[PDB]
């Protein structure tokens, strides 16, 4: 058995956790640098978004665990800081180490940091504005949009889909509460175009069924008919052969299909659309000749898909061929066929304004990784504004507020004194460590930059200037247009100064001797 | 390459160490060092004030601290660990300001930044106290004297030495009473309740027995000539073979000295300091005891403390073979007095003669040149208190106490400096809060209940005060009676500074063969 | 999952990807040596490479950064044709720089962003170098014989090139502004010589049925077809493959004849002489198509019944789903003829008139599929050179130029920039090093010289493998195409710069 | 590094002569036997390259290139194999050095790949030409190169039978390569040496005719690569009975196929039929074949495949393995067919005359017993190879390396003409003519030190008299004793060993 005495499960736990912290901390901006992911397959993969990397990442260590579930909860309602809370869940966590080994008591300085936690967000809810509107926020959101896909993804501003993944929310933020959820509206990720070429669609949408392409392609009313009962004959993904005791009763054969399909037409007619959503993916010889008998099905799609674009729409799907009804068939406000990519052939669109519970931005890549890292852009530009929706808010800076935030945080500690001065020397300087190691990962000194944002905050206070994450010349967060959700911040701070206190949860270190096999 | 980082950090490492393994101070602390050596000598060693000095290290940096000892020391001679003691709270921020990006040029600046407002802080600090102020000299004395060898005695020193100052004193908050200036000097017999301040010049040599001057109208010595005789400076052809003919050489050579040595005193001199060379034999055994039978004090082979002194005060100069006479360069002399306290030690008193002003001869006593030295040391670091306080007149927090007070204070500058040096001075500034939790550090068990309180006391007591480290209790670490002048903490801070910026220039390897 | 941080896997990434553009610039140039390949776990049986795109393929590299620059080989190799070699050397060029960077402590970052503007310092002196030439169609022609078969320098087998490339600008000098390469059918098919590597005017098939269907025929109809016919298609004319009954079973061989005879008349019905079927042509069906003046052609070419679809302006029946109803391959002109020793069915009248089958004759296959991979990468430039009729002075020549170029501008940059961008153009001057070096001559004199050579700038004297010294690019045939240049300024600088951004890599192989 | 591909071609360069000097000692008969344990571990006793590289070998690519080396002198000759490999590790002491000395390996390659053109550019002139249409000279430098080797006995008979085949086969004036494509070498078991033969039809292993003809005239030659038998599942014919209600229903159908392709051979018509063998082709039907027989068709039943080959190409047999492809004209004219029991015992099918590609010519191996008869092959084959170099390249040179030692004299100086980077390398090169003769006056005994030092000078003074008697190992001459070199076989190792040289130079 394993026995680590105070410290040295601190100094075991400080192992892996500042080594991975120090790989967010080169992350960092523009300026920052991505975290490549080799699987344990061996697959290559560019990434980023701590806990994403940190979710490929294999956590055998304990407090790595948590920075996959800690930071979970981070990237959902923020978008950022996943990668920026182990920077200072990493910082402040040996600023406690070199405590504790200055003697200090884990009962001592560990509350100070949220102590700090607290008067910093009490400080950065100052810093900028916790104010943004609809209007405002698109700006911030630009300058969101543009560098969310303009760092992932691309470098450059994407409109189509920067100001769309905005719309996209402000689709559904309007839908709830003044508030939309993270599924409340859908990325989904196919490439039949470039990264720019993208669907912006009120509900979910998916490649047709498509039994032959000549055979044509319609779509009709506002409605869709989302069927788990047969839209014509249903196939249960089980072959059905050509069995007939004549051969005119093969020519007799024929008529059954078709007939059947005008006929479960005609009962999908007056329900919903002429098109099907199927939950039965039918017989594709038989498919195009109702394709022949038009009125495009869309079959051979998930079962959970009738189910998903169902409820998408507020509807169900009808059960069986004696329940068809137009509730129980989808809804949407259009129903368009359009062509997925330029040259395939044309996607099923279901613009939901029937009822929009996922206004789905579908996206388009030359590439997975790209779109990927574009869907991944996507997600934080919904996320950040997932903030907005709540309190429509924001700040500038990793490099303007930290320092500023820290300033307050600064001489406070001599304001402390006895516990948590240590605590708030410990807390104030790993805020400044983020633009320190910002500026580390930056071609400029740690040091030096953060001490220019210092003598800056010894000057201007709440700074809309602060540290290049973007690595320009000026410093303008601002201006640099670095826009973090002040929500972001102080719920990455109260998510970031958490994990370091939780290592100190109960007494018991205790191990069988096994703490992580 | 890595050769500059090594051994700097060496230069970090090994002084640290040394300096890590200082802080017992102030007292009651840890356990006597009875010292095997590295050679395996056994010394027994206390209050490491003095141990400082003693202690023999080796490596650059860690002998460097024992001649940074002396620093504290040389100029000041109180709170001689004041130096020694953050001599490593500098290799505190040493390590970590190289492996923070920071150069060692600007971690040089950092010192002197650290230091500049460091000193700036302790003037804040520093009660101004009056300079000639008998109480400032003998409180000064007392406190130190208290701290020092003899705490009832100090009542005898701290106005002898407040006497010895005051009579050798140049008011001022400046450069006064040199140490070169008061003559300290140890007799042999008397007590240290007869250690005896005296104004006039006290030459201490070796007087040949008594039956010589204790009395009055003496010429006064140093005196460098010989007396020729024949067998000394004269020629005598008489050969030497026979027993009889080598016994005519002496008898002419004994008989005529004696009419030197009168002549001697023919010149007014009941004291001859004479030479510690030898002109033939200089002055001969003959000659030596021809003087004593004229009561002449004398000693052949005198040390240079009475050649000098003599020169500063008395003001004198060898004087020409008494054949020749004199040209009177001996300065004014009239009583030349041996103190007899039952007849031990031999001491040469001048009482009234030419004096510069300046020189009080203190003459300090005891049964023993141990107890002698009890006095001596005390009274010579009650007048460098003094002195400090009349170099510095104040009385700051004494025994490391301020430094922590200058801890947050020069945290406030870490940030209006706002400069890459800021963050170092920031390292440095939380540096100074090491002494007094680490002064308690050697003694014992269940540790830690001295140390973070000692760094909050102050901190706790804002920018004001915290328990003394010396005395204790809650109160004002400044105003105690544990009190030392400015000079003494501002010296240490300036003196620890520059031997360990040195370390910051110290690199690669270059050793001279 | 281990976290590799900057110089782990930096190192890492310059051990392998550095190599990796070692041992194909061992093959860079003509005179690039020879690289015997010894591959990796696999196929003993040893080629021997003056172009390292094979040692990309043949050897697999552990290094991931390195596995990239295969793909980013792939990716000249593929859409830029030649280029290939060299997208990996350049990279490694660069990454040769951020050895020193790196560890010289110049953060990834900067060592992007010089060579972010560097990039196009040398593509603008190479824009600057890039002169068209072709605006002629005989300068296009003797512009496709310049950088045509200087794809095929390096590539190993540059000799039958003489045959090859003449034949590769032909169809390429038919093309006539507009590039077609499924225009140009390509056959690799052995027989006769490799200089018997030949090019007809229309769509031909290697795939020959036999002369039991009808073998020239003149204002033919071609079916287009996936069409079965053993295979049972739709639409029964006669039991097809089903049973029913207890006799049914049976019932489907005489009439799956009947099925399959009637799937002569809606195959027939279209009024064809000639089914092409990328599918089965069952023998009665097939020889009753023989019997109805019909050449059924048996599982015939996938891309060739595909480019008969193209060229010949043919449908294919959606696999016998238009039974009757498919639009009909039409080429005048049917004709079964020996190239080399096999007889191959020639398709002339076709609906393009780019229309071509290049026929690339192995007397070895070896030699023939290298022949076709020095066959398209050539096609690549040429559809390039065609779409920008241009050279740009190769051999180093444009190299030292751009080198000279960004230098001094990376002379007047010198910022963080010129920190990469310094490092930039030394690589422009360090390839022309690579290919004298593998001439084995000095570049120290040539390169140096060359400098100085474009330090006076220079579109002509350049270093010629060929001659192993400097030399004349006045468009002499080792003058490059603006073509691959670009994209290789483009792509190569990428895999350096992509790796830059990454140093950090997470691995939990 | 080009150096670890240095050091690996280095290792090349060495492991390329490592196992070649096997081959070095064992120049000509006079170079001795190698016993060589094998991968099996069984001792080999070889004296050839052909047979030492490809017995037992390793995994090194110089190995590789071992292989090749009398392997493509096969091809080009299959006289040689031992000489092809010792011009190798010749030049490999001429390459190695080159690098060593500051010269680049292509630049060495393209020296010694150039220098051999200029090097063996005076070997034709050193040589003399001889008539490759007058059947003597054909079997002079035929037999005069079986004269300086081994094989004799048989081939004086049948060197001549060889001739008599090359000059039937020989079209041309230079006689083209006299492509032994043209000759087909056969073996009857029974029969004697005198029985060896030469038909232009061709003759054919065994044959199998029951009620069928045993000789016909203007033969069609009938292929038949279908069955006589319906295909099989159980059975060699179509019938299996499980019932004889189904079986009088079954009687209906499995009548056609014995009578339909038996009768469509005559249908077409023919006089003969080649048929692969019964495990060859699925089932022949001999119910079927009996009557196929006695329509009086020839039937060779389970004829072998590459005569067969020979038959299709050199006779014109076109392929039939179907009945679509079954026609009259698909098959072979034979303007004579027999079954021959003649020339000694057992049955052979004697196309005799026919409408052929090519010449076409049938030289069967004969004797008295199966190494009789395989001393009847290299008696006809060896002649057709020194015949098939001679005519290859036309001219006639002689022999035993005194052109090697009589040129390796005279590139040097020229090369040293040459001056440039390369007068070095090509001096090298030409050098390594010399060592081949040295192992040969090595080999055949004493000095080869001296043979060379004179001879190169007798090559600046008498040349083509003073010379490498193989027999003698020593300054002679290959006239007097005659050792012709029909050109191609020094030809031949020629470019061989610049070639992959220059390939393993180029190799990294």
């Amino acid at each position: 058995k394993s026995r680590l005495m105070g410290l040295e499960a601190l100094k075991s736990h400080i192992m892996a956790a500042k080594a991975v912290a120090n790989t967010m901390r080169t992350s960092l901006g523009p300026n920052g640098l991505d975290k490549m992911m080799v699987d344990k397959d061996g697959d290559v993969t560019v990434t980023n978004d701590g806990a994403t990397i940190l979710s490929m990442m294999d956590v055998d260590h304990q407090i790595a665990k948590l920075m996959v579930e800690l930071s979970k909860s981070q990237d959902d309602e923020i978008g950022d800081g996943t990668t920026g809370v182990v920077v200072l869940a990493g910082a402040l966590l040996e600023e406690a180490e070199q405590l504790l080994d200055r003697g200090i008591h884990p009962i001592r300085i560990a509350d100070g940091y949220e102590q700090a936690a607290r008067v910093a967000i009490e400080h950065l809810d100052k810093i900028s504005d916790s104010v943004l509107v609809d209007i405002k926020d698109t700006e911030p959101l630009i300058q969101t949009a543009k560098t969310t896909l303009g760092s992932k993804v691309v470098n450059s501003c994407h409109r189509q889909m920067a100001e769309i993944a905005v719309n996209a929310v402000l689709t559904v933020a309007d839908m709830e509460r003044r508030d939309v959820d993270f599924e409340l509206i859908k990325v989904e990720g196919k490439v039949g175009g470039r990264l720019e070429d993208t669907k912006l669609i009120k509900g979910v949408i998916v490649d047709k069924d498509f039994s032959h392409p000549q055979m044509p392609k319609k779509v009709e009313d506002a409605k869709i008919a989302i069927l788990t009962c047969p839209f014509e004959p249903p196939k249960p993904k089980t072959k059905h052969k050509l069995d007939v005791t004549s051969v005119e009763d093969y020519k007799a054969l024929q008529k059954y299909e078709k007939e059947k399909f005008e006929e479960m037409i005609q009962q999908i007619k007056e329900t919903g659309a002429n098109l099907a959503i199927c939950q039965w993916g039918f017989d594709d010889e038989a498919n195009h000749l109702l394709l022949q008998n038009n009125l495009p099905a869309v079959r051979w799609v998930g079962g959970p898909e009738i189910e998903l674009i169902a409820i998408a729409t507020g509807g169900r799907i009808v059960p069986r061929f004696s329940e068809l009804t137009a509730e129980k068939l989808g809804f949407a406000g259009l129903v368009q066929e359009i062509s997925f990519g330029t040259t395939k052939d044309k996607m099923l669109v279901i613009e939901q304004c029937k009822n929009s519970r996922a206004v789905t931005i579908f996206i388009r890549g030359g590439n997975k990784m790209i779109i990927e890292e574009a869907k991944r852009s996507l997600h934080d530009a919904l996320c950040v504004i997932r903030n907005l929706i709540r309190d429509n808010r924001v700040v500038y800076g990793g490099g303007a507020a930290e320092i500023s935030c820290a300033l307050a945080v600064s001489q406070e500690a001599d304001k402390c004194p006895t516990l948590e001065q240590y605590a708030m020397r410990a807390f104030a300087d790993a805020l400044e460590v983020i633009p320190m190691a910002l500026s580390e990962n930056s071609g400029m000194n740690p040091i030096q930059t953060m001490t220019e944002v210092r003598a800056r905050q010894v000057k201007e206070m709440n700074p809309a200037l602060g540290i290049d994450c973007l690595h320009k010349g000026t410093n303008d967060m601002k201006q640099q247009h670095v826009i973090e959700t002040l929500i972001g911040k102080k719920q990455q701070i109260s998510l970031a100064t958490q994990m370091v206190r939780m290592i100190l949860k109960i007494d018991d270190i205790r191990k069988p001797g096994e703490s992580e096999e | 390459r890595d050769k500059p980082a090594q051994i700097r950090f060496s230069n970090i490492s090994a002084a640290k160490a040394v300096a890590d393994a200082i802080r017992t101070s102030l007292g009651p602390k840890g356990m006597d060092k009875m010292i095997q050596d590295g050679k395996g000598d056994v010394t027994i060693t206390n209050d490491g004030a003095t141990i400082l000095k003693q202690m023999q290290v080796l490596h650059p940096a860690a002998r460097m601290l024992v001649e940074l000892s002396k620093a504290q020391d040389i100029e000041a001679g109180d709170g001689t660990t004041s130096v020694v003691i953050i001599a490593g709270s500098l290799l505190d921020s040493c390590t970590k300001l190289l492996q923070k990006g920071i150069h060692p040029t600007i971690i040089s600046e950092s010192f002197q930044k650290a230091l500049e407002k460091g000193i700036e802080i302790l003037t804040d600090m520093s009660r101004p106290v009056e300079l000639s102020d008998r109480e400032t000299l003998l409180n000064s004395a007392t406190t130190s004297l208290n701290s020092k060898v003899v705490s009832q005695y100090s009542s005898l020193l701290s106005p002898m030495s407040v006497n010895a100052v005051m009579k050798v004193i140049d008011p001022a908050t400046a450069t006064s009473v040199d140490l070169r200036d008061i003559k300290i000097v140890k007799k042999l017999g008397g007590t240290i309740d007869d250690c005896e301040l005296v104004e006039g010049l006290v030459l201490t040599q070796k007087v040949s027995n008594s039956g010589i001057t204790r009395v009055e109208k003496a010429k006064i010595g140093l005196i460098q000539f010989c007396l020729s005789a024949p067998k000394t400076d004269m020629d005598n052809q008489i050969v030497v073979s026979d027993y009889a003919q080598m016994d005519r050489v002496l008898r002419e050579e004994r008989a005529y000295i004696l009419n030197l040595v009168k002549q001697i005193k023919k010149t007014g001199c009941n004291v001859l300091l004479i030479q510690k060379s030898i002109l033939r034999d200089a002055l001969s055994d003959l000659a030596l005891h021809f003087l004593n039978k004229m009561k002449i004090m004398v000693i052949k082979d005198i040390e240079r403390e009475d050649i000098e002194f003599i020169c500063k005060t008395i003001g004198t100069k060898p004087v020409a073979h008494i054949d020749q006479f004199t040209a009177d360069m001996l300065g004014s002399a009239e009583l030349a007095e041996e103190v007899n306290l039952n007849g031990s030690g031999k001491l040469l008193k001048i009482t009234g003669c030419a004096s510069p002003g300046k020189t009080v001869t203190i003459v300090v006593r005891g049964s023993n040149k141990l107890v002698i030295e009890e006095a001596e040391r005390s009274i010579h670091d009650a007048l460098c208190v003094i002195r400090c306080l009349v170099k510095k007149r104040a009385l700051i927090a004494g025994g490391g106490a301020p430094e922590i007070e200058l801890a947050l204070r020069l945290t406030e500058y870490s940030r209006t400096l706002s400069g890459m040096e800021s963050y170092c001075v920031r390292a440095f500034a939380d540096a100074m809060e090491v002494i007094p939790s680490t002064l308690a550090e050697n003694a014992g068990l269940n540790p830690i209940s001295t140390v973070t309180e000692l760094r909050n006391r102050h901190a706790q007591g804002e920018k004001t005060a915290g328990i003394n480290v010396r005395k204790g209790g809650i109160s004002n670490i400044l105003e105690e009676l544990v009190v030392q002048p400015l000079l003494v903490s501002v010296s240490a801070l300036t003196l620890a500074t520059e031997t360990v910026r040195s370390i910051l220039k110290i690199d690669d390897v270059v050793n001279t063969r | 999952a281990d976290e590799e941080r900057a110089e782990t896997a930096r190192l890492t990434s310059f051990i392998g990807a550095i190599a990796i553009g070692d041992l194909v610039k061992s093959t860079l140039g003509p005179k690039g040596m020879d690289k015997i390949l010894l591959s990796s776990g696999r196929d003993a049986s040893l080629m021997v490479t003056n172009d390292g795109a094979t040692i990309l393929k043949n050897i697999g590299v552990d290094n991931p950064a390195a596995k990239v620059l295969v793909d980013m080989s792939r990716v000249q190799d593929d859409e830029v044709g030649d280029g290939t070699t060299s997208v990996t050397v350049l990279a490694a060029e660069l990454l040769r720089e951020a050895e020193s960077l790196i560890a010289k402590k110049i953060h990834p970052q900067t060592i992007i962003a010089g060579w972010r503007e560097a990039t196009k310092a040398a593509r603008e002196a190479l824009l600057s170098s890039a002169v068209d030439h072709g605006s002629d169609e005989v300068k296009f022609r003797q512009d496709l014989m310049n950088i045509a078969g200087t794809t095929l320098s390096s590539k190993l087998l540059t000799h039958h090139k003489d045959h090859f490339t003449k034949l590769a600008v032909e169809a390429v000098l038919r093309l006539k502004g507009s590039g077609n390469l499924e225009a140009i059918h390509i056959i690799k098919k052995l027989g006769g010589s490799l200089a018997d590597s030949y090019l007809d005017e229309g769509f031909l098939l290697d795939k020959k049925i036999g002369v039991n269907q009808p073998k020239r025929i003149e204002n033919a109809k071609i079916l287009i077809a996936n069409t079965g016919m053993d295979t049972d298609k739709i639409k029964i004319f006669g039991s097809r493959v089903r049973v029913d009954s207890t006799a049914k079973v049976a019932e489907i061989e005489h009439a799956e004849k009947e099925k399959m005879k009637e799937k002569v008349e809606r195959i027939l019905k279209h009024g064809i002489n000639c089914f092409i079927n990328r599918q089965l042509i069952y023998n009665y069906p097939e020889q009753l198509f023989g019997a109805a003046g019909v050449m059924a052609i048996e599982h015939a070419d996938f891309a060739g019944v595909e480019r008969l679809a193209l060229v010949t302006g043919g449908e294919i029946a959606s696999t016998f789903d238009h039974p009757e109803l498919v639009k009909l391959g039409s080429c005048k002109l049917i004709e079964e003829v020996m190239i080399g020793e096999d007889k191959l069915i020639h398709f002339s009248g076709v609906a393009l008139g780019e229309a071509c089958t290049i026929v690339l004759r192995g007397a070895t296959q070896q030699i023939l599929d290298e022949a076709e991979r020095s066959l398209h990468d050539a096609l690549c430039v040429l559809a390039q050179t065609v779409k920008d009729s241009r050279t740009v002075y190769g051999g180093g020549c444009s190299e030292m130029l751009m080198a000279h170029a960004v230098t001094q501008l990376a002379n007047r940059t010198p910022g963080k920039e010129a920190v990469a961008m310094e490092s930039y153009a030394k690589a422009l001057r360090m390839l022309p090093t690579i290919i004298a070096d593998n001439a084995g001559y000095d570049s120290a004199d040539l390169v140096a010289q060359l400098r100085a050579a474009h330090s006076e700038g220079n579109t002509t004297a350049g270093l010629d493998m060929r001659e192993g010294t400097i030399g004349d690019m006045a468009i002499l045939g080792i003058t490059e195409s603006f073509q691959v240049k670009r994209q290789v300024l483009l792509s190569a600088a990428e895999a350096a710069e992509v790796i830059l951004r990454v140093d950090n890599i997470i691995k939990a192989a």
